[PDB]
Protein backbone atom coordinates (compact mmCIF):
# COMPACT_ATOMS: atom_id res chain seq x y z
CA UNK A 1 0.00 0.00 0.00
CA UNK A 2 1.21 3.40 -0.99
CA UNK A 3 0.37 5.24 2.39
CA UNK A 4 1.47 8.65 3.40
CA UNK A 5 3.39 9.54 6.38
CA UNK A 6 4.25 12.91 5.89
CA UNK A 7 1.85 15.59 6.74
CA UNK A 8 3.75 17.81 4.28
CA UNK A 9 6.40 17.51 1.68
CA UNK A 10 8.58 20.24 3.40
CA UNK A 11 12.17 19.77 5.66
CA UNK A 12 9.47 20.51 8.60
CA UNK A 13 7.84 17.49 7.81
CA UNK A 14 10.18 15.32 7.62
CA UNK A 15 11.43 16.52 11.21
CA UNK A 16 8.00 16.44 12.86
CA UNK A 17 7.86 12.90 10.97
CA UNK A 18 11.40 12.08 12.56
CA UNK A 19 9.99 12.82 15.72
CA UNK A 20 7.07 10.58 15.49
CA UNK A 21 7.51 7.28 17.50
CA UNK A 22 7.36 5.47 13.89
CA UNK A 23 10.20 6.57 13.13
CA UNK A 24 13.25 4.22 14.23
CA UNK A 25 15.54 2.95 11.11
CA UNK A 26 17.36 5.81 8.85
CA UNK A 27 19.37 4.54 5.54
CA UNK A 28 21.62 7.28 4.27
CA UNK A 29 23.02 6.89 0.47
CA UNK A 30 26.03 9.94 0.18
CA UNK A 31 28.02 10.79 -2.65
CA UNK A 32 30.95 12.98 -3.34
CA UNK A 33 29.04 16.00 -2.20
CA UNK A 34 29.39 15.51 1.00
CA UNK A 35 32.73 16.67 1.35
CA UNK A 36 33.36 18.57 -1.33
CA UNK A 37 33.20 21.03 1.56
CA UNK A 38 36.20 19.10 3.33
CA UNK A 39 37.68 20.01 -0.02
CA UNK A 40 37.68 17.11 -2.12
CA UNK A 41 36.60 17.43 -5.50
CA UNK A 42 33.30 15.53 -6.74
CA UNK A 43 33.10 14.76 -11.03
CA UNK A 44 30.46 16.53 -12.01
CA UNK A 45 30.37 20.07 -10.57
CA UNK A 46 31.96 22.71 -13.16
CA UNK A 47 35.43 24.29 -14.04
CA UNK A 48 35.43 22.40 -9.99
CA UNK A 49 34.44 19.10 -11.04
CA UNK A 50 37.15 16.09 -11.89
CA UNK A 51 35.42 15.93 -15.40
CA UNK A 52 36.64 19.16 -16.56
CA UNK A 53 40.24 19.21 -14.83
CA UNK A 54 41.93 15.91 -16.24
CA UNK A 55 42.94 16.95 -19.84
CA UNK A 56 46.10 16.97 -18.34
CA UNK A 57 46.36 13.52 -17.83
CA UNK A 58 46.32 12.81 -21.67
CA UNK A 59 43.66 10.18 -21.51
CA UNK A 60 41.48 8.68 -24.02
CA UNK A 61 38.66 10.83 -22.19
CA UNK A 62 38.04 11.86 -18.56
CA UNK A 63 36.32 8.63 -17.60
CA UNK A 64 39.37 6.41 -18.32
CA UNK A 65 41.05 7.22 -15.56
CA UNK A 66 38.96 5.38 -13.24
CA UNK A 67 38.17 2.82 -15.38
CA UNK A 68 39.55 -0.98 -14.47
CA UNK A 69 40.53 -2.27 -17.51
CA UNK A 70 42.33 0.97 -18.23
CA UNK A 71 43.69 1.49 -14.96
CA UNK A 72 45.46 -2.31 -15.71
CA UNK A 73 46.65 -1.17 -19.14
CA UNK A 74 48.19 1.78 -17.70
CA UNK A 75 48.08 2.49 -13.98
CA UNK A 76 50.21 5.97 -13.91
CA UNK A 77 47.76 8.69 -15.07
CA UNK A 78 45.68 7.49 -11.57
CA UNK A 79 48.60 7.40 -9.39
CA UNK A 80 49.92 10.60 -10.07
CA UNK A 81 46.45 12.04 -9.80
CA UNK A 82 46.37 10.76 -6.19
CA UNK A 83 49.22 12.27 -5.40
CA UNK A 84 47.58 15.64 -7.11
CA UNK A 85 45.09 15.20 -4.75
CA UNK A 86 46.40 13.66 -1.48
CA UNK A 87 44.69 15.45 0.98
CA UNK A 88 47.00 17.40 3.84
CA UNK A 89 43.89 16.12 6.88
CA UNK A 90 41.08 13.91 7.07
CA UNK A 91 38.42 16.00 8.67
CA UNK A 92 34.69 14.86 8.55
CA UNK A 93 31.96 17.35 7.34
CA UNK A 94 28.94 18.85 9.23
CA UNK A 95 27.31 16.35 6.57
CA UNK A 96 29.30 13.65 8.29
CA UNK A 97 28.72 14.45 11.74
CA UNK A 98 24.97 14.61 11.62
CA UNK A 99 25.09 10.94 10.37
CA UNK A 100 27.52 10.20 13.53
CA UNK A 101 24.22 12.14 15.62
CA UNK A 102 21.78 9.95 14.05
CA UNK A 103 24.07 6.39 15.11
CA UNK A 104 24.32 8.17 18.84
CA UNK A 105 20.78 8.87 18.71
CA UNK A 106 19.93 5.54 17.76
CA UNK A 107 18.70 5.63 14.52
CA UNK A 108 21.18 4.69 11.85
CA UNK A 109 20.46 1.51 10.35
CA UNK A 110 22.96 2.17 7.87
CA UNK A 111 25.01 4.94 5.60
CA UNK A 112 25.58 3.44 1.97
CA UNK A 113 28.67 5.73 1.07
CA UNK A 114 30.43 6.45 -2.55
CA UNK A 115 32.98 7.88 -0.82
CA UNK A 116 37.05 6.47 -0.94
CA UNK A 117 37.99 9.03 1.34
CA UNK A 118 37.22 7.31 5.01
CA UNK A 119 35.48 10.07 6.31
CA UNK A 120 32.62 8.45 7.75
CA UNK A 121 34.96 5.72 9.88
CA UNK A 122 36.80 9.12 10.93
CA UNK A 123 33.79 10.51 11.86
CA UNK A 124 32.53 7.51 14.33
CA UNK A 125 30.80 5.03 11.95
CA UNK A 126 31.91 1.70 12.57
CA UNK A 127 32.36 -1.05 10.46
CA UNK A 128 29.12 -2.43 11.00
CA UNK A 129 27.23 1.03 10.48
CA UNK A 130 28.79 1.28 6.91
CA UNK A 131 28.61 -0.55 3.20
CA UNK A 132 31.42 1.64 1.44
CA UNK A 133 30.17 1.10 -2.32
CA UNK A 134 32.86 1.90 -4.04
CA UNK A 135 35.51 0.09 -1.57
CA UNK A 136 38.33 2.26 0.34
CA UNK A 137 41.33 4.07 -0.47
CA UNK A 138 42.28 2.59 2.93
CA UNK A 139 43.66 -0.90 2.25
CA UNK A 140 45.10 -2.13 -1.14
CA UNK A 141 45.90 -5.29 -2.95
CA UNK A 142 48.67 -6.61 -5.38
CA UNK A 143 46.04 -7.81 -8.52
CA UNK A 144 47.49 -11.68 -8.38
CA UNK A 145 44.69 -13.97 -7.71
CA UNK A 146 46.60 -16.15 -5.75
CA UNK A 147 48.63 -13.45 -3.72
CA UNK A 148 46.56 -10.86 -3.22
CA UNK A 149 48.78 -9.20 -0.55
CA UNK A 150 47.76 -6.49 0.91
CA UNK A 151 49.94 -3.11 1.65
CA UNK A 152 49.02 -0.59 4.45
CA UNK A 153 47.97 3.17 3.48
CA UNK A 154 51.39 4.42 4.16
CA UNK A 155 52.89 1.78 2.32
CA UNK A 156 50.95 2.97 -0.61
CA UNK A 157 51.02 6.94 0.15
CA UNK A 158 54.94 6.21 0.14
CA UNK A 159 55.04 4.98 -3.01
CA UNK A 160 52.06 7.72 -4.55
CA UNK A 161 54.43 10.44 -3.31
CA UNK A 162 57.42 8.88 -4.78
CA UNK A 163 56.23 9.06 -7.98
CA UNK A 164 56.74 4.76 -7.74
CA UNK A 165 54.07 2.82 -9.18
CA UNK A 166 53.23 0.00 -6.48
CA UNK A 167 54.10 -2.71 -7.56
CA UNK A 168 53.95 -6.25 -4.95
CA UNK A 169 57.11 -6.93 -3.11
CA UNK A 170 56.75 -10.20 -3.55
CA UNK A 171 55.09 -11.68 -6.65
CA UNK A 172 55.62 -8.14 -8.94
CA UNK A 173 51.72 -7.53 -10.15
CA UNK A 174 50.70 -4.02 -9.76
CA UNK A 175 48.93 -2.62 -6.65
CA UNK A 176 45.54 -1.19 -6.37
CA UNK A 177 43.93 0.82 -3.42
CA UNK A 178 40.68 -1.74 -2.61
CA UNK A 179 38.63 0.68 -5.00
CA UNK A 180 35.98 -0.65 -7.05
CA UNK A 181 36.94 1.22 -10.16
CA UNK A 182 34.21 1.43 -13.09
CA UNK A 183 33.96 -2.20 -14.70
CA UNK A 184 34.35 -3.99 -11.47
CA UNK A 185 32.13 -5.93 -9.13
CA UNK A 186 30.80 -3.97 -6.05
CA UNK A 187 31.43 -5.79 -2.67
CA UNK A 188 29.82 -8.73 -1.38
CA UNK A 189 28.25 -6.66 1.60
CA UNK A 190 26.06 -4.12 -0.99
CA UNK A 191 23.55 -6.38 -2.35
CA UNK A 192 23.02 -9.00 1.73
CA UNK A 193 22.95 -5.59 3.33
CA UNK A 194 20.27 -4.01 0.72
CA UNK A 195 18.90 -7.53 1.33
CA UNK A 196 18.40 -6.81 4.95
CA UNK A 197 18.23 -3.03 5.45
CA UNK A 198 15.42 -2.00 3.15
CA UNK A 199 12.78 -4.05 4.67
CA UNK A 200 13.11 -1.86 8.03
CA UNK A 201 13.85 1.43 6.35
CA UNK A 202 11.45 4.28 8.05
CA UNK A 203 13.65 7.08 6.21
CA UNK A 204 15.72 7.88 3.41
CA UNK A 205 18.13 10.59 3.27
CA UNK A 206 20.51 10.98 0.18
CA UNK A 207 22.86 13.57 0.36
CA UNK A 208 25.50 14.75 -2.45
CA UNK A 209 25.05 12.52 -5.00
CA UNK A 210 23.81 13.13 -8.58
CA UNK A 211 22.79 9.12 -8.65
CA UNK A 212 24.10 8.16 -11.72
CA UNK A 213 26.04 5.08 -10.97
CA UNK A 214 24.52 2.04 -10.58
CA UNK A 215 23.79 -0.38 -9.01
CA UNK A 216 24.15 2.79 -6.64
CA UNK A 217 21.43 4.71 -7.63
CA UNK A 218 18.71 2.02 -7.76
CA UNK A 219 18.95 1.81 -4.08
CA UNK A 220 16.22 4.62 -3.71
CA UNK A 221 13.75 2.30 -5.50
CA UNK A 222 14.13 -0.80 -3.15
CA UNK A 223 12.69 1.48 -0.34
CA UNK A 224 9.02 0.05 0.47
CA UNK A 225 6.66 2.71 -1.50
CA UNK A 226 6.03 4.27 2.06
CA UNK A 227 9.01 5.57 2.98
CA UNK A 228 9.60 8.73 3.03
CA UNK A 229 12.84 10.16 0.91
CA UNK A 230 14.76 13.30 1.44
CA UNK A 231 17.43 14.56 -0.90
CA UNK A 232 19.29 17.30 0.29
CA UNK A 233 21.77 18.45 -2.72
CA UNK A 234 22.60 21.60 -4.91
CA UNK A 235 20.31 19.87 -7.64
CA UNK A 236 17.87 17.88 -8.09
CA UNK A 237 18.78 13.86 -8.84
CA UNK A 238 17.09 10.66 -8.73
CA UNK A 239 13.93 11.64 -11.40
CA UNK A 240 14.95 9.48 -14.63
CA UNK A 241 9.83 1.73 -6.38
CA UNK A 242 10.57 4.41 -8.71
CA UNK A 243 12.22 7.38 -9.20
CA UNK A 244 11.80 10.62 -7.37
CA UNK A 245 8.54 12.23 -8.14
CA UNK A 246 8.68 15.66 -6.10
CA UNK A 247 6.60 18.04 -7.69
CA UNK A 248 3.88 16.22 -9.62
CA UNK A 249 0.28 15.48 -9.12
CA UNK A 250 0.85 12.16 -7.34
CA UNK A 251 4.15 13.41 -5.48
CA UNK A 252 3.29 12.11 -1.71
CA UNK A 253 6.63 10.84 -0.08
CA UNK A 254 9.23 12.92 -1.95
CA UNK A 255 11.15 16.08 -0.95
CA UNK A 256 14.48 18.31 -2.30
CA UNK A 257 16.15 20.22 -0.54
CA UNK A 258 18.18 21.99 -2.59
CA UNK A 259 21.92 23.63 -0.96
CA UNK A 260 24.90 22.65 0.78
CA UNK A 261 24.44 19.01 2.52
CA UNK A 262 26.48 20.99 5.76
CA UNK A 263 23.47 23.64 5.66
CA UNK A 264 20.83 21.33 5.26
CA UNK A 265 22.04 18.97 7.58
CA UNK A 266 21.95 21.76 10.38
CA UNK A 267 18.96 23.45 9.30
CA UNK A 268 17.48 19.83 9.86
CA UNK A 269 19.34 19.82 13.07
CA UNK A 270 17.85 22.91 13.99
CA UNK A 271 14.44 21.72 13.37
CA UNK A 272 14.68 18.45 16.22
CA UNK A 273 16.65 21.04 18.71
CA UNK A 274 19.77 19.32 17.54
CA UNK A 275 22.05 22.20 16.35
CA UNK A 276 23.74 22.87 19.53
CA UNK A 277 24.73 19.29 20.09
CA UNK A 278 25.51 19.06 16.64
CA UNK A 279 27.48 21.88 16.64
CA UNK A 280 29.54 21.00 19.63
CA UNK A 281 30.68 17.12 18.56
CA UNK A 282 31.92 18.76 15.27
CA UNK A 283 34.23 21.06 17.46
CA UNK A 284 35.07 18.37 19.15
CA UNK A 285 36.18 15.98 16.84
CA UNK A 286 37.86 18.68 14.88
CA UNK A 287 39.56 19.07 17.88
CA UNK A 288 40.89 15.62 18.77
CA UNK A 289 41.92 15.41 14.82
CA UNK A 290 43.99 18.58 15.30
CA UNK A 291 45.37 16.99 18.82
CA UNK A 292 47.25 14.79 16.42
CA UNK B 1 27.70 -9.85 -8.33
CA UNK B 2 26.58 -6.91 -10.75
CA UNK B 3 28.75 -4.32 -12.25
CA UNK B 4 30.06 -0.58 -11.17
CA UNK B 5 29.11 1.39 -14.44
CA UNK B 6 28.02 5.10 -15.91
N1 LIG C 1 35.10 11.82 -1.94
C1 LIG C 1 35.10 10.80 -2.79
O1 LIG C 1 35.22 9.62 -2.41
C2 LIG C 1 34.76 11.06 -4.23
C3 LIG C 1 35.09 12.25 -4.86
C4 LIG C 1 34.78 12.44 -6.20
C5 LIG C 1 34.15 11.43 -6.90
N2 LIG C 1 33.84 10.24 -6.29
C6 LIG C 1 33.13 9.19 -7.07
O2 LIG C 1 32.29 9.87 -7.97
C7 LIG C 1 31.20 9.01 -8.34
C8 LIG C 1 30.02 9.87 -8.75
O3 LIG C 1 28.98 9.87 -7.75
P1 LIG C 1 28.54 11.19 -6.96
O4 LIG C 1 27.10 11.46 -7.22
O5 LIG C 1 29.02 11.01 -5.57
O6 LIG C 1 29.36 12.40 -7.64
P2 LIG C 1 28.95 13.45 -8.80
O7 LIG C 1 30.05 14.43 -9.04
O8 LIG C 1 28.38 12.70 -9.96
O9 LIG C 1 27.75 14.20 -8.12
C9 LIG C 1 27.94 14.86 -6.86
C10 LIG C 1 26.66 15.61 -6.57
O10 LIG C 1 26.87 16.42 -5.39
C11 LIG C 1 26.40 17.72 -5.63
N3 LIG C 1 27.18 18.56 -4.74
C12 LIG C 1 28.49 18.88 -4.88
N4 LIG C 1 28.97 19.54 -3.86
C13 LIG C 1 27.90 19.64 -2.98
C14 LIG C 1 27.77 20.27 -1.74
N5 LIG C 1 28.77 20.90 -1.16
N6 LIG C 1 26.57 20.20 -1.11
C15 LIG C 1 25.58 19.56 -1.73
N7 LIG C 1 25.59 18.93 -2.90
C16 LIG C 1 26.79 19.02 -3.50
C17 LIG C 1 26.59 17.95 -7.12
O11 LIG C 1 25.69 18.94 -7.55
C18 LIG C 1 26.21 16.58 -7.67
O12 LIG C 1 24.81 16.48 -7.89
C19 LIG C 1 31.02 8.04 -7.17
O13 LIG C 1 31.09 6.71 -7.66
C20 LIG C 1 32.23 8.26 -6.25
O14 LIG C 1 32.94 7.06 -5.95
C21 LIG C 1 34.15 10.03 -4.95
C1 LIG D 1 33.80 5.06 -8.35
O1 LIG D 1 33.29 6.04 -8.93
C2 LIG D 1 35.26 4.71 -8.61
C3 LIG D 1 36.16 5.87 -8.88
C4 LIG D 1 36.66 6.52 -7.61
C5 LIG D 1 37.09 7.94 -7.81
C6 LIG D 1 38.25 8.34 -6.97
C7 LIG D 1 38.25 9.80 -6.58
C8 LIG D 1 39.04 10.09 -5.35
C9 LIG D 1 40.01 11.22 -5.48
C10 LIG D 1 40.77 11.51 -4.20
C11 LIG D 1 42.20 11.00 -4.17
C12 LIG D 1 42.42 9.76 -3.32
C13 LIG D 1 42.76 9.99 -1.86
C14 LIG D 1 42.00 9.12 -0.88
ZN1 LIG E 1 51.54 -10.22 -4.96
Amino acid sequence: QKERLLDELTLEGVARYMQSERCRRVICLVGAGISTSAGIPDFRSPSTGLYDNLEKYHLPYPEAIFEISYFKKHPEPFFALAKELYPGQFKPTICHYFMRLLKDKGLLLRCYTQNIDTLERIAGLEQEDLVEAAGTFYTSHCVSASCRHEYPLSWMKEKIFSEVTPKCEDCQSLVKPDIVFFGESLPARFFSCMQSDFLKVDLLLVMGTSLQVQPFASLISKAPLSTPRLLINKEKAGQSGGGMDFDSKKAYRDVAWLGECDQGCLALAELLGWKKELEDLVRREHASIDAQ
Amino acid sequence: APRKQL
